[PDB]
RNA sequence: GGCGACGUCGGCUACCCACCCGACCCGUCUUGAAACACGGACCAAGGAGUCUAACACGUGCGCGAGUCGGGGGCUCGCACGAAAGCCGCCGUGGCGCAAUGAAGGUGAAGGCCGGCGCGCUCGCCGGCCGAGGUGGGAUCCCGAGGCCUCUCCAGUCCGCCGAGGGGCACCACCGGCCCGUCUCGCCCGCCGCGCCGGGGAGGUGGAGCACGAGCGCACGUGUUAGGACCCGAAAGAUGGU
RNA sequence: GACCUGGGUAUAGGGGCGAAAGACUAAUCGAACCAUCUAGUAGCUGGUUCCCUCCGAAGUUUCCCUCAGGAUAGCUGGCG
RNA sequence: UUUAAAUGGGUAAGAAGCCCGGCUCGCUGGCGUGGAGCCGGGGUGGAAUGCGAGUGCCUAGUGGGCCACUUUUGGUAAGCAGAACUGGCGCUGCGGGAUGAACCGAACGCCGGGUUAAGGCGCCCGAUGCCGACGCUCAUCAGACCCCAGAAAAGGUGUU
RNA sequence: AACGAGAUUCCCACUGUCCCUACCUACUAUCCAGCGAAACCACAGCCAAGGGAACGGGCUUGGCGGAAUCAGCGGGGAAAG
RNA sequence: GCAGAAGGGCAAAAGCUCGCUUGAUCUUGAUUUUCAGUACGAAUACAGACCGUGAAAGCGGGGCCUCACGAUCCUUCUGA
RNA sequence: AAUAGGGAACGUGAGCUGGGUUUAGACCGUCGUGAGACAGGUUAGUUUUACCCUACUGAUGAUGUGUUGUUGCCAUGGUA
């Protein structure tokens, strides 16, 4: 919309919104990130602290498939199955606990997050944290590991 | 231009005044500073170890922190267009108790108790303070004598 | 001449929404009738929240709503929120509370209506309680956005906590000088 | 050139890029050019199945994907050896063969 | 209440003329321009903040812990149709839902009750539950009392209500949890008893947690990269006459 | 006469040729002309197109091969 | 530099305040000490005047300044160079200063009536065309109104 | 020595270089018939003094101010390039 | 007199002489000064080790105080 | 008689002149490794336009007098 913008409203006025004195030219501070240590230094600290220097180890040819592990923590853990499972789990027959395997839901590690409910589970993950597996072993559940 | 040094314009104000040089009086150290004590800062010149700066000399703050030989004081500093709650560690020789609230602390003590004297006696004492009112229509007396006629003296060098 | 003031005489609030939603435009006509005529302060807050933006009407989940209605006293009231109702996956069972909102989401009004509660709009709110009697007008967490963790002093001032605008998180992205005392300094 | 709290950015436009520009204006025109290259390839052949031969069950590599099953390339002569069909007979039966595949 | 006919009545403009008063020529840089500063004889038409990418915030819309087909695919051969429509075992993927460390890696729930071990500065079993606490806090709830054509008896209502209560968002503060490091320390575990795993208590570093708010689209402002609002060098290079 | 000239011929651009003046090399020479790279760059000039309403500045701080310029704070407006 | 102003600078002028009761501490340590913290209870009218505040985001222009009181530095001085405080000009017309950036009044939507400020009132030129008051002054270079635009030491039996 | 369209000083002769200008001729200029540009140009075109970006044509207060022109002229327009 | 340029400070002393010593060590934060309220530098108050001195309270983590100094990248040594 | 002192954009270059300084050639001295430098000396070196407006100088003429001629008068300006 050329209609709705500042240049139709600013036509008739001499310096076109840029000033008689400063008189906007082309590149008065340099192009891009020029002078980032010299005359734009006060901009690069106070808004980008950390911008200059070596900080770690180089790793040539990383592959973003070796380090792939998604996480689900325990509040998002009962939504991996139906709600028809957990209502069927607790209605007083025996200690029949359902499976919840995060690997066919696309997760590899199970982290901790409070309020796992009172039912027992058997949870088949590739990895666990120790906060996660002791919430499971305190609701009467079990923690079975898969490769 | 102007040599931005610590202890710069204090040729006179970080000095002992006159004929009060020498070693310090010992009741300077036997003062009791608790949290929220209102203290004011007057840096001496004999103890070098904890004098604040030349910006707090003559100002007044409030104790938030107490340690073995010094006291943390939160003061306000006028920097250009805003004032800043600033907190400085100052040794105990450089401060004293501000008596600025001590004339308020009497008239909260003898004001609360005089409030409950009007509840047993039944009146409207009007315990709030007023400024100096315009003078009452009084009555002057020139008993015996008559007033003195004075006139401007001539000019002589 | 009268003074030397540097004018703030034009107050800068909203007297109408900037939306052209003709169904919100009739709620405004209903509630600014009820604002200037029923003599209540419930209907003035609800009238000025309908003028607000999409940011100033943040969503409200299902487990802030039932958490602020487990309180003493709230046992039979209605939760009015000017804004949308979502549902936590975190919550397991839902009580039979009575809600009243612009735009409940689809899974939220299925789990509310399974438990036996009732969903309301601002039309049948006025027919129920014109004064707003027995109402808990709840709000959403308006500084819950991703934008407010970028707001503050500056990311490179002392203690600051202010989350710089980096284009990608990682090592070699704004982590070297000003961020550790070895490489240069640390703020 | 920078300003208040913003992003430090690297637009890769420091090279003469207006000559090497690619606009997708022929892209509906090529979608109906390869439908007509599928339709006139379906009716040209036979009642033989469209979209070509039978592909094998194949599992993906690389930890991130090794829990899924993908359509592969051929049938890995050992599998043709057990099933009993010959390696040069098989690709006119409609069966894809990838001899470099290992079981 | 009164006055007036075929040339008079009212009217004003980009009409003209006169008078009295006021009034230096515009644009432009500049502390300062009528300037003895510069550009401008006149008229006509052309003529200068665009578009793409990225990001930021504001606002509008749809869905919402998810969102998004953009790339493909399907639908008689249809002008408009290079449109629109659909897919979902086409959601691969993108961003979000989790942070932290150089890395190996690790990875965010507490309080009470009842008891016990030297209830030993430490803790243990079981229940109840469940995002802690303080100070403010719109709204709402309760509310003695108060307000009506004759008096004692009863009803809805409404306005006034000191006080009291549960307290939204949000702010300040205190506590808690997760990761990196530090100090001080004792205990537990066994696909195997070790230059092994795990735990503790205090302090600090983090773009964290503390019942999710994001995504897609559109518009506006801003900044940048591109010829980049328009025009402008003295140059440099390659190939030729 | 180390003379004057015609035509033919040779030398070509960081090269030519010069009894030397940085002279001449097609009205161009202290590095030709032609086309392109190329809309080369400019912290420096000049220009920058309709109306009304409302608000309304600054020439100062700190840093910069900084001093005709920027980054930064202040002053401003708009949205809430 | 003993002494030491005027102007100035800070703080305080209540409920976040005051009092009482109890309990945690691994700090402190003759001590039911000291100090912090936590819980509970009791009493709100606490200088004058004026006023609605609090809060966040986004953000342009600017980064040559100039003048006048008063205060001051260099300089013989300067419509000179450089500071302090406040007001102005720049960004601002209008009335007066003949004239004018900055002086004196006063700040401005478009008009009608009234009144004024600074400044004036022979005639240009609106208003003394008042029977204005009291004196001083004669110049062969009279004098005549902030900034502001012309004069000193010295001298006169010129007049008062 | 000889030679310099080389630089300089004096002397003789010679002369309008001069004292000090005058007169004559040709060609123009001038006027007419035909034919006919360009530079430049905010608007324009009389002064004094004042103030002003300190050196005005315009502004302020004064002096004043009659059409239309011709031949010249080099004070000015801080004239043009 | 206090190393030195000045000013402030100092008397059983901060000076002068003597006796032991290495706190001129190890480590985390906070704060002040310059200030944008960033950094270096300098400084202050602590806290935790390990020490020195003194009969002890204490004092000491350089110089009585105000000055005496230096990023990223790279090099080098040290540490588990 | 006297050879007083000054101003008018240090009056006066579309009035002249071009000796001086003050482009390019060249010589010498000093300075510089050098290219070159020198209010150090010397020598050679293009001075454009008026036809516009006003000022001035002359030349007609214009207004008024009914027309036209003759003879005059003096306001004013200059002035030896
Ligand atoms: O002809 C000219 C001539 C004269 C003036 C101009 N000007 N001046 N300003 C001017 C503005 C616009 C146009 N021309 C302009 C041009 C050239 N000559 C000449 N004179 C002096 C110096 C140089 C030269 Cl070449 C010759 C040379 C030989 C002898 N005869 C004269
Ligand atoms: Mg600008
Ligand atoms: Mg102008
Ligand atoms: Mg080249
Ligand atoms: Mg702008
Ligand atoms: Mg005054």
């Amino acid at each position: 919309p050329s209609r709705l913008r500042k240049t139709r409203k600013l036509r008739g006025h001499v310096s076109h919104g840029h000033g008689r004195i400063g008189k906007h030219r082309k590149h008065p501070g340099g192009r891009g990130n020029a002078g980032g240590l010299h005359h734009h230094r006060i901009n690069f600290d106070k808004y980008h602290p950390g911008y200059f220097g070596k900080v770690g180890m180089k790793h040539y040819h990383l592959k973003r498939n070796q380090s792939f592990c998604p996480t689900v923590n325990l509040d998002k853990l009962w939504t991996l199955v139906s709600e028809q499972t957990r209502v069927n789990a607790a209605k007083n027959k025996t200690g029949a606990a359902p499976i919840i395997d995060v690997v066919r839901s696309g997760y590899y590690k199970v982290l901790g997050k409070g309020k796992l409910p009172k039912q027992p589970v058997i949870v088949k993950a590739k990895f666990f944290s120790r906060r996660a597996e002791e919430k499971i072993k305190s609701v009467g559940g079990a923690c079975v590991l898969v490769a | 231009t102007n040599t931005k040094g610590k202890r710069r314009g204090t040729r006179y104000m970080f000095s002992r005044p006159f004929r009060k040089h020498g070693v310090v009086p010992l009741a300077t150290y036997m003062r009791i500073y608790k949290k929220g004590d209102i203290v004011d800062i007057k840096g001496m010149g004999t103890v070098q170890k904890g004098m604040p700066h030349k910006c707090y000399h003559g100002k007044t703050g409030r104790v938030y922190n107490v340690t073995q030989h010094a006291v943390g004081i939160v003061v306000n500093k006028q920097v250009k267009g805003k004032i800043l709650a600033k907190r400085i560690n100052v040794r105990i020789e450089h401060i004293k108790h501000s008596k600025s609230r001590d004339s308020f602390l009497k008239r909260v003590k003898e004001n609360d108790q005089k409030k409950k004297e009007a509840k047993e006696k039944g009146t409207w004492v009007q315990l709030k303070r007023q400024p100096a009112p315009p003078r009452e229509a009084h009555f002057v007396r020139t008993n015996g004598k008559e007033p003195e006629l004075l006139e401007p003296i001539p000019y002589e060098f | 001449g009268v003074d030397i003031r540097h004018n703030k005489d034009r107050k800068v609030r909203r007297k109408e929404p900037k939306s052209q939603d003709i169904y919100l435009r009739l709620l405004v006509k209903l509630y600014r009738f009820l604002a200037r005529r029923t003599n209540s302060t419930f209907n003035q807050v609800v009238l000025k929240r309908l003028f607000m933006s999409r940011t100033n009407r943040p969503p409200l989940s299902l487990s802030r709503m039932i958490r602020k209605m487990k309180l003493p006293g709230r046992e039979n009231k209605t939760a009015v929120v000017v804004g949308t109702i979502t549902d936590d996956v975190r919550v397991q069972e839902v009580p039979k509370l009575k809600v009243c909102a612009l735009r409940v989401t689809s899974r939220a009004r299925s789990r509310i209506l399974r438990a036996g509660g009732k969903i309301l709009t601002f039309d049948q709110l006025a027919l129920d309680s014109p004064k707003g009697c027995g109402t808990v007008l709840l709000s959403g967490p308006r500084k819950g956005r991703e934008v407010y963790r970028h707001f503050g002093k500056a990311p490179g001032t002392p203690h600051s906590h202010t989350k710089p605008y980096v284009r990608s998180k990682g090592r070699k992205f704004e982590r070297a000088r000003g961020r550790r005392a070895s490489r240069g300094y640390k703020n | 050139a920078p300003s208040r709290n913003g992003m430090v950015l690297k637009p890769h436009f420091h090279k003469d890029w207006q000559r090497r520009v690619a606009t997708w204006f022929n892209q509906p025109a090529r979608k109906i050019r390869r439908r007509k290259a599928r339709q006139a390839k379906a009716r040209r052949i036979a009642p033989r199945p469209a979209s070509g031969p039978i592909r094998p069950i194949v599992r993906c590599p690389t930890v991130r994907y090794h829990t899924k099953v993908r359509a592969g390339r051929g049938f890995s002569l050992e599998e043709l050896r057990v099933a009993g069909i010959h390696k040069k007979v098989a690709r006119t039966i409609g069966i894809s063969v990838d001899p470099r595949r290992r079981n």
